[PDB]
């Protein structure tokens, strides 16, 4: 059964088929399915304790000893050192959910684990796994249709961001930033709305710069309608604050020009030496005067510059910053409304950007100075600057803000929402149960197992909140059946009501649909595997 | 690793003068202009010396220990890259600061200058920091 | 049952109740037999040996 | 055996000769076939193979499974090689070939043990295979009116049949329609390089799409790229093979000047060369610029200032597909950028697909290429989806070449077995036993189908045999109803060349294996 077949022929002669077959292993048939289901169940049971507002973080340690405290399921599974192939499949499923949506990366694993757990007892009763997968697909289609039916639309206008703020708050509730919950939701919504193609098009995350610095407080996190820079003015004696700055963005170092081609300049006499010296001095003077001619009050370069340029810039009341990175150069050009000029000769006034305030920021007793550009006219780029008491909560806040931004992006793509708190899963389970009654007997078991697996999310929410899972879930399901209300969920926060509309627990329809679809496809793929041939 | 003998065993070919005091070594490399020598040690500091005067111009510490040093030839002051840490760092000695970094033993600077190899135990474009 | 959130003491008492009910059901379904009936003894022995 | 102080062959040489080695070869072939049995049919299952590096491959394809297996048995490698041959020539049936060859060997093994001469078995195999191929060509159903609607229906049915054994079988109708639509747009050679396969993680299978044009991933944008507009409504596309960067004119070029005026002139000359190339590109009227070679930041900012789109380091295949879709020409020089060498598409747009940026060229009316964008939850998931789509594409191409179809589900093999048994019952009797064994071995595929689906193989085989004997050609295994049904009326259609190649390759492999009587294994050199 294991390691394969070892016969050495019926005549005594050697029987070698596969290289190193004595060192290889093989799992054949149903026991492979049982092992895979068991591994997926272990992964899902590990993940399920980090689901909901009362979920608890996992505290990951990498191979170098670096410590990460997080609730993001995708991050946890990415940093988890697994060897089992099905565990790797679960990690890939979480990463897929993160890539497509950005939220609900923990629900997919729990749902897949519940589906495979039900499939285990379905297999024990003598049902072909392909039949289980087909029934799961049918029930998933039914659940997707039911979600589309019970979905609700919200306004995505910039003049009323209340539904967007509520959705971002629902996303951020489970994270550690629930202390600054409303501020975090507000800044995420404003960041997404400021940089977005209004015609329901994509939201380019390249224009949302997220930077975190230690010190201060978590409440000090703010949205800057400009660019924050991890640089400072080159000369220590230039002013630290520039107002109504006319910005000149340059990608040419303030140095004498040199050809790219292999070049040699020959000095054959003293006159040649004098000419070269005068040429260098006049080149420096000319570049500085050309910069000054446009009327700019500030210069930003990318490739640094030497001492003479520094002193000439200081002497002409031209604050400047050097060695600004390429992405930061692009962000500054976008935000300030200015163009990028490759050489001084092409620098004109119309290519100058504008910023209402350019300042240098100190950070206590740390010697570190970081430049800020803000108060732009119609800046299309924004920056989220995160402060905290230690690096770890800063990273957690970074990924939580990323989750919120992704959720608001999903709302941008599609404005249909479904109320969370387990109400959507309960309603889908009810719909699947009702559809299974009309279905012929053979697929009824698979559809009922799918409904039971769907009902694990409210059970996990009740478990994390201390309530009795089965009793609370049964009561909520009975209430949903009695009165026509698919918005009744698990009162995780003990607010005193089960209706999620008043509690304003809102989830994107796209997120739930992606969760169900991805879980069903991964469960089918795992169910179809019947052999393992590890070395 | 390569240490030439002591007496130079020659007949005054105006090259027997070598300094080579070795007051710091794992990445000793002569610069474009020969007036400066760049060396690194296991203390995580990069030391720049002027060979003529013979004293440390300025030391560079931004890392753990540093191993590999490569220099982009421009006055020997423009840039030099260190990849000792898993953090490729570029320094400018007209200001003495790490101008840019890449968190990713045999780093090699590309002849073009827009990128540099980071062979460890990738072509990182300096114009895009990726 | 445990995963649903039921303490493993209600399960034991409920299983005892189910065992008592099942014992009652099995006793109800049973049929009297006497040792003078050779056919029933032969059938029981054959059923026992059927799986060997 | 004697010591023989001077040995003939090199020490360590292993030799096996006679009937036992032939029986061992047959057993090895059975072992190889057993590894791919459960992958056959709509109720098939996937196999997971892990290499030394730790990477895992999950596949339902027989050829892939055999290739990933590190087979070293000399006789067993024949099955892997014929599976590769079937994959190359046809693209489907890579499991049927191995099953048929192994079943042939299994059926003739008892006669081998009895001392039958291998040449007789080889001749019987050749005769039976020739007769079977002739029968397949004779009874294959084709329609000689060739209308677009029925050709489309036949192609779609063949694609669904070739797809209804993989993990995408739930969406088999959707995938088959999309595959047929992609294939019908190829011009004359049906080149596979003209069909793009892009795998993007995240998203359901139903989210996968076919682009009526070309689409490729964003390629390392430089600074200033985000200021370029990302949508055009009638762009002209300039396909170039040009490095638009400030660089040395040539590798061996050297500039020698002795005056600062000449120094400045040289610098301005380099800048003017770059700007002249850029101006020549701009004045052509093109709005989208794609290059095989890197495009520098200077060129990117220049194009951004002109509200133009640039993308450097575009791969060879993507540029070729763009040329075949938009209808331009790849230019290594920008000195003559006429309207002839400029591409054209209705809509260009850069969108986000599961955390990736993709450039889309849609609206091409005369495109001769296509691009598949596949969505899935895992890397191996998308890989196996690509393999299944490749199988379907190969089947559709072969159907385009010749629309000669036979009903699947084992119906064709039952008909062949009945015909071969009827032929064998009318010959002297030494060849009769072997041809009857061939006909019996032809029953492996329906039996394997029933076994994989969990049926009772014997009853289904008996019903199929009786139905074929009493009349009926396209009656095969009905998986859904656990019974038999008319597979031709059930649209279980297979190109005839699939079975023709399968039978030919299996027969050739069986003959080659039987023909060998002695195996010699030289001692290893440089064991290290
Ligand atoms: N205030 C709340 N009351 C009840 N349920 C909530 C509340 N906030 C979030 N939830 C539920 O918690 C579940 C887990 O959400 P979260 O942990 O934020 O991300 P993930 O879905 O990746 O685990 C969601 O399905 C949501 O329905
Ligand atoms: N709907 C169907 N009903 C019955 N048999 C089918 C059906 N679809 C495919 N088959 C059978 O599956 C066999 C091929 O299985 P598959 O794994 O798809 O290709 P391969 O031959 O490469 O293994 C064919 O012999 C065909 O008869
Ligand atoms: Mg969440
Ligand atoms: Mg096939």
């Amino acid at each position: 059964a294991s390691m394969g077949t070892l016969a050495f022929d019926e005549y005594g002669r050697p029987f070698l088929i596969i290289k190193d077959q004595d060192r290889k292993s093989r799992l054949m048939g149903l026991e492979a399915l049982k092992s895979h289901i068991m591994a997926a169940k272990a992964v899902a049971n590990t993940m399920r304790t980090s689901l909901g507002p009362n979920g608890l973080d996992k505290m990951m340690v990498d191979k170098d000893g670096d410590v990460t405290v997080t609730n993001d399921g995708a991050t946890i599974l990415s940093m988890m050192d697994v060897d089992h192939q099905i565990a790797k499949l679960m990690v890939e499923l979480s990463k897929s959910q993160d890539d497509e949506i950005g939220d609900g990366t923990t629900g997919v694993v729990v749902l897949a684990g519940a589906l495979l757990e039900e499939a285990e007892q379905l297999l024990d009763r003598g049902i072909h796994p392909i039949r289980i997968a087909d029934g799961y697909e049918q029930a998933a289609r039914v659940a997707i249709e039911h979600l589309d039916k019970i979905s609700d639309s919200v306004l995505v206008d910039i003049k009323d961001t209340e539904p967007l703020i509520q959705t971002a708050k629902t996303t951020l509730g489970s994270k550690v930033v629930n202390s600054c919950h409303r501020q975090m939701a507000e800044i995420a919504v404003n960041a997404v709305l400021t940089v977005a193609d209004m015609e329901r098009r994509d939201v380019d995350f390249e224009l949302i710069k997220v930077e975190g610095k230690v010190g201060g407080r978590l409440e000090d996190t703010k949205l800057i309608k400009g660019v924050i820079v991890d640089k400072d003015f080159s000369h220590p004696q230039m002013p630290k604050k520039v107002e109504d700055a006319k910005i000149a963005i340059l990608t040419c170092p303030f140095e004498p020009p040199k050809p790219k081609t292999k070049h040699k300049l020959d000095v054959t006499s003293v006159e040649d030496y004098k000419a070269l010296q005068k040429y260098e001095k006049e080149k420096f003077e000319e570049m500085i005067q050309q910069i000054k001619e446009t009327g700019a009050n500030l210069a930003i370069c990318q490739w640094g510059f030497d001492d003479e340029a520094n002193h000439l810039l200081l002497q002409n009341n031209l604050p400047a910053v050097r060695w600004v990175g390429g992405p930061e150069i692009e962000l500054i050009a976008i935000a300030t409304g200015g163009r990028i000029v490759p050489r001084f000769s092409e620098l004109t006034a119309e290519k100058l950007g504008f910023a209402g305030l350019v300042q240098e920021i100190s950070f206590g007793t740390t010697k570190d100075k970081m430049l800020v550009i803000e108060q732009c006219k119609n800046s299309r780029a924004v920056t989220i600057f995160i402060r905290g008491g230690n690096k770890m909560i800063i990273e957690e806040a970074k990924r939580s803000l990323h989750d919120a931004l992704c959720v608001i992006r999903n709302l941008i793509r599609d404005n249909r929402v479904v109320y969370g708190g387990g109400a959507a899963e309960i309603s889908c389970a009810l719909a699947v149960s009702q559809e299974a009654d009309k279905c012929p007997t053979l697929e009824q078991y698979a559809m009922r197992a799918f409904a039971d697996a769907l009902e694990v999310i409210p059970m996990a929410l009740s478990e994390n909140s201390g309530m009795n899972p089965i009793q609370t879930m049964t009561e909520v399901r009975a209430r949903q059946v009695k009165e026509m209300n698919p918005a009744l969920g698990i009162d995780c926060l003990h607010k005193g009501t089960n209706d999620m509309k008043q509690q304003h627990v809102i989830e994107t329809l796209i997120g739930k649909k992606q969760q169900i679809s991805l879980a069903t496809q991964m469960v089918r793929m795992i169910l179809k595997i019947d052999d393992i041939r590890k070395p | 690793c390569s240490v030439y003998p002591l007496t130079f065993d020659k007949n005054e070919n105006m090259a027997a003068k070598k300094k080579s005091v070795a007051m710091h070594l794992s990445a000793c490399s002569f610069t474009n202009s020969d007036m400066q020598i760049l060396t690194a040690s296991g203390d995580g500091t990069c030391a720049l010396w002027d060979v003529e005067s013979g004293q440390l111009l300025q030391s560079f510490h931004g890392h753990a220990d540093v191993l590999c040093l490569d220099l982009a030839p421009s006055e020997t002051g423009n840039t030099f890259v260190s990849g000792g840490d898993k953090k490729a760092m570029v320094w400018d000695m007209r200001s003495g600061q790490c101008v840019q970094a890449f968190e990713t033993n045999s780093v090699r600077y590309y002849p073009s200058g827009d990128a540099f190899a980071s062979g460890s135990d990738r072509l990182y474009d300096l114009r895009a920091d990726r | 049952l445990l995963q649903k959130g039921i303490h493993p003491t209600i399960i034991s008492e409920s299983f005892q109740k189910a065992l008592e009910k099942g014992i009652e059901i099995l006793t109800d379904m049973s049929r009297p037999v006497e040792l003078s009936d050779r056919e029933t003894l032969l059938n029981s022995a054959t059923t026992s040996l059927n799986s060997k | 055996m004697m010591p023989t102080p001077v040995i003939l062959l090199k020490e360590g040489t292993d030799s096996s000769q006679g009937i036992p080695q032939l029986v061992s070869n047959i057993s090895a072939c059975q072992v190889i076939a057993e590894a791919v049995r459960t992958t056959l049919g709509p109720r098939g299952m996937d196999k997971l193979i892990v290499d030394g590096r730790g990477k895992a491959t999950i596949s339902n394809d027989g050829a892939t499974i055999l290739k990933l297996l590190d087979v070293v048995h000399p006789a067993a490698k024949t099955l892997v090689d014929i599976a590769k041959s079937q994959d190359a020539e046809v693209g489907d049936g890579t499991t049927s070939v191995t099953l048929l060859a192994a079943e042939f060997l299994k059926q003739v093994k008892p006669y081998v043990e009895e001392g039958l001469h291998p040449q007789i078995i080889i001749r019987a195999f050749r005769t039976a295979t020739q007769l079977a191929v002739n029968k397949i060509k004779e009874i294959a159903v084709t329609v000689k009116k060739a209308d677009k609607v029925e050709q489309r229906k036949l192609l779609e049915k063949c694609a669904m049949t070739a797809l209804s054994s993989k993990l995408i079988s739930q969406q088999k109708a959707f995938f088959a329609k999309m595959v047929v639509d992609a294939v019908m747009m190829l011009d004359d050679l049906l080149q596979l390089k003209m069909i793009g396969i892009k795998k993007v993680q995240g998203g359901a299978l139903e989210d996968s799409q076919l682009v009526a044009g070309v689409a490729f991933k964003k390629t390392f944008s430089y600074a200033g790229f985000e200021m370029q507009p990302k949508k055009y409504h009638n762009p002209k596309i300039a396909l170039l093979n040009v490095e638009l960067e400030l660089k040395a004119e040539k590798d061996n070029a050297e500039i020698r000047v002795h005056t600062v005026e000449d120094y400045q002139a040289i610098v301005d000359a380099e800048w003017n060369i770059l700007y002249d190339k850029l101006e020549k590109i701009h004045h052509s009227g093109a709005k989208v610029v794609l290059s095989k070679l890197p495009i520098g930041d200077v060129a990117t900012q220049y194009f951004a200032d002109r509200d133009m789109f640039c993308a450097g380091r575009v791969p060879e295949e993507d540029l070729k597909r763009t040329m075949m879709a938009c209808g331009g020409s790849i230019q290594t020089s920008v000195n003559a950028l006429s309207a002839d060498v400029l591409g054209r598409c209705q809509v260009f747009e850069e969108t986000q697909i599961g955390g990736e940026r993709y450039n889309f060229f849609t609206g091409c009316p005369k495109a001769k290429t296509c691009t598949f964008i596949l969505r899935g939850g895992a890397e191996q998931f998308m890989e196996e989806t690509e393999r299944s789509l490749h199988d379907a594409i190969m089947i559709v191409r072969r159907a385009i070449k010749n629309d000669s179809v036979v009903a699947g589900g084992g119906a064709i093999e039952m008909e062949l077995s009945k015909y071969l048994r009827d032929y064998s019952r009318t010959i002297p009797g030494k060849q009769q036993l072997l041809i009857g064994a061939y006909a019996k071995a032809l029953e492996i595929i329906p039996r394997q189908l029933c076994d994989n689906a969990g049926f009772d193989a014997t009853n289904i085989l008996n019903k199929l045999r009786a139905r074929h004997a009493q009349g009926g050609t396209w009656y095969g295994v009905d998986i859904n109803n656990e019974d038999i049904a008319d597979n031709f009326e059930a649209f279980v259609w297979e190109p005839a060349m699939v079975r023709i190649n399968a039978l030919t390759a299996a027969s050739e492999a069986a003959c080659l294996i039987v023909s060998v009587d002695e195996t010699i294994k030289n001692p290893r050199s440089t064991v290290d």
